[PDB]
């Protein structure tokens, strides 16, 4: 599985198409604890990068998450640049506050499918190298801040 | 020809590396090298955290089906099983699972919750004869690894000796032992280190761990014919090599015990 698979895979996809573009058998599981969905693992290891697909009672993908399958270019938030976002501000605003360079995608989701009001994304900001840096996280829904959280920033 | 690798895999980690093989039933030490100093345990503890837990479990404290319902809040660093369940909850063994399987950060949390925390986890461990394995942070910092930072570090001895007992003692239940060490068998992100090297008819139950400053390890219970009759632990710490290459090295010192069993 790797994050060039991720961007293939699309909203609307049944399990199955999910499944094909994923890796099948060799690098996704479902059921057990991950129940209808769909997790996709890079390799084998302790923190291995994955993402995880969930689909509607009608079968069709609302829901695409990842860790690590991406790395920011420039790990480099501040917790200055924390300090100056904040709940209603517009992701244009939230760029402009921290910078994009030190932040990746975590995923993105349609929880009204196939409606589309309400898109969600996550985005996860290292402010340095390494396992688990300190870090900030922002979730934005229809592109508006509504989540904003840090670990340990200076 | 394995104490030879293991030395061979420090130098070319330039890490400190610790190793020992332990005979499960005896409890026999085989070989080791560096058996007593310590290393960050990274995600093997999440091995030990569940076995204080069935202990619960067996004492009627705790219920492997109860549920629980956690949010946004609790979801750390690497949550592929737990940030799906946020709306459901999940059972106690669906937790010890998540943990175990698939090194989920949030589950292992959630347990710690459970029992009362990090030093909930090292007085069970210390009321069971382990004075030296001690959990100190929740995750994700338990990783950090700093050098000479004895918080939540075992010894190579003291954890396969811990693991001995949890697996085959009276310690848990025989229901208890053996969804302890089920858990372990379908560990699914190992692949690359101990299960790599072993031969078809093979048991294996592991369970790896990654942190900070380059640590790795793995502890595991293993052997032929379907049955394990061995522990094996492995850690290392300090090295600047890729993640490969010490990946490489682990491969390695398994593939040299398996030859020489």
């Amino acid at each position: 599985f790797s994050a060039e698979k991720y961007e293939q895979i699309q909203f609307g996809m049944t399990f199955d198409e999910v499944w094909e573009i994923g890796g099948g058998e060799a690098a996704c599981d479902t059921g057990g604890v991950i129940g209808d969905s769909i997790l996709c693992f890079t390799e084998s290891g302790d923190y291995a990068p994955y993402g995880g697909f969930s689909f509607t009672d009608e079968g069709e993908l609302w829901s695409k998450r990842n860790e690590y399958l991406y790395k920011a270019k420039t790990p480099s938030v501040k917790l200055s640049h924390y300090n100056r976002t904040a709940l209603g501000m517009t992701e244009a605003q939230l760029w402009a506050a921290v910078p994009k360079d030190s932040c990746v995608s975590q995923g993105e989701s349609y929880p009204n499918w196939p409606a589309k009001t309400g898109f969600e994304e996550k985005y996860y900001c290292a402010a340095a190298t390494g396992l688990f840096p300190p870090s900030a996280s922002f979730h934005l829904t229809d592109g508006v801040l509504t989540y904003r959280y840090q670990r340990s920033l200076t | 020809e394995t104490l030879v690798k293991v030395k061979d895999a420090e130098d070319q980690l330039g890490a400190r590396v610790g190793y020992i093989e332990l005979d499960l039933n005896s409890g026999k030490i085989l070989e080791s090298f560096r058996p007593e100093e310590r290393f960050p345990m990274m995600s093997t503890f999440k091995v030990l955290l569940c076995g204080a837990v069935l202990s619960r479990v067996d004492a009627g404290q705790e219920q492997l089906g109860r549920r629980i319902h956690y949010s946004q809040n609790d979801l750390v660093e690497y949550s592929p099983v737990t940030e799906k369940h946020l709306t459901d909850g999940m059972t106690v063994r669906e937790l010890c699972s998540a943990a175990i399987t698939m090194s989920d950060n949030t589950a292992a949390n959630l347990l710690l919750t459970t029992i009362g925390g990090p030093k909930e986890l090292t007085a069970f461990l210390h009321n069971m004869g382990d004075h030296v394995t001690r959990l100190d942070r929740w995750e994700p910092e338990l990783n950090e690894a700093i050098p000479n930072d004895e918080r939540d570090t075992t010894m190579p001895v003291a954890m396969a000796t811990t693991l001995r007992k949890l697996l085959t003692g009276e310690l848990l239940t025989l229901a208890s032992r053996q969804q302890l060490i089920d858990w372990m068998e379908a560990d699914k992100v190992a692949g690359p280190l101990l299960r790599s090297a072993l031969p078809a008819g093979w048991f294996i139950a592991d369970k790896s761990g990654a942190g900070e400053r380059g640590s790795r390890g793995i502890i595991a219970a293993l052997g032929p014919d379907g049955k394990p009759s061995r522990i094996v632990v492995i850690y290392t710490t300090g090295s600047q090599a890729t993640m490969d290459e010490r990946n490489r090295q682990i491969a390695e010192i398994g593939a040299s015990l398996i030859k020489h069993w």
